[PDB]
This record gives structure tokens, sequence and C-alpha cells, in this order.
């Protein structure tokens, strides 16, 4: 695995794995 | 409000496993 800033296509990618079908709420950090 | 860390940092696939909704 890699270790670097996740706020990007990676963060959405992470959840895309664990919560790929659960639809994670990775929307704007309001 | 939870990715605040992973986004502004790096966590473990195990901790983001709780982000599920």
């Amino acid at each position: 695995f890699v270790n670097q800033h996740l706020c990007s296509s990676d963060l959405v990618e992470a959840l895309y794995l664990v919560c790929g079908e659960r639809g994670f709420f990775y929307t704007k950090p309001t | 409000g939870i990715v605040e860390q992973c986004c502004t940092s790096i966590c473990s696939l195990y901790q983001l496993e709780n982000y599920c909704n």
C-alpha cells in the first residue's frame, strides 16, 4: 500500500473499496 | 466530518471501514 495525502481520488478510492456499494458519505467536508 | 483526518492526513482502510453509511 502507499502512504500520502488521501483527500483526493485516493480517499474516494479507499471507501470505494470498503464502502464501494455502501455509498460512503465522502461529500464536501461542510 | 470524519474524513477530516484521512483527507487532511492518512488513516487505515480499517478505520475508514466505519465511514460506510
